[PDB]
């Protein structure tokens, strides 16, 4: 359907690739275990 | 011998050249990556050589007759954008 096509070719105009990609490769911040043995949590409504 | 009408699809054929105005599809993006680039083509077939007719006044409507020196505003057929 040239419309969905038409749609579809938009979509991809509008988003690059590399974009998304790059966006995927971002790496979240680890908790990690503190001296006293805790796990310190990061805030995540903070946070990606 | 057709009569032009607000919202219909338009071809549009260059005097000189012979070629028909179009979308490229192929933009050199500069400030706005989502616009295309503007051209000639050859090839008749296709929905990049058409154009919507809209009415850019307020006064004239969809379906109405064309007026000599109206303001108008066109809008590509294959990406939806206006010739801007």
């Amino acid at each position: 359907k040239g419309e969905a096509i038409r749609i579809r070719s938009i979509l991809r105009s509008l988003i690059p690739l590399g974009d998304l990609v790059g966006v995927i490769s971002i790496a979240f911040q680890m908790p990690t275990i503190a001296k006293d043995g805790n796990v310190v949590e990061p805030d995540m409504s903070a946070g990606f | 011998h057709r009569t032009l009408l607000y919202g219909h699809a338009i071809l549009l054929r260059h005097s000189y050249s012979g070629m028909y105005l179009c979308c490229l599809s192929t933009s050199r993006s500069s400030t706005d990556k989502l616009a295309f680039d503007v051209g000639l083509q050859e090839d008749t077939t296709g929905e990049a050589c058409w154009w919507t007719i809209h009415p850019a006044s307020k006064q004239r409507s969809e379906g109405e007759k064309v007026r000599v020196g109206d303001d108008l505003i066109l809008v590509s057929v294959s990406s939806e954008r206006y010739l801007h």
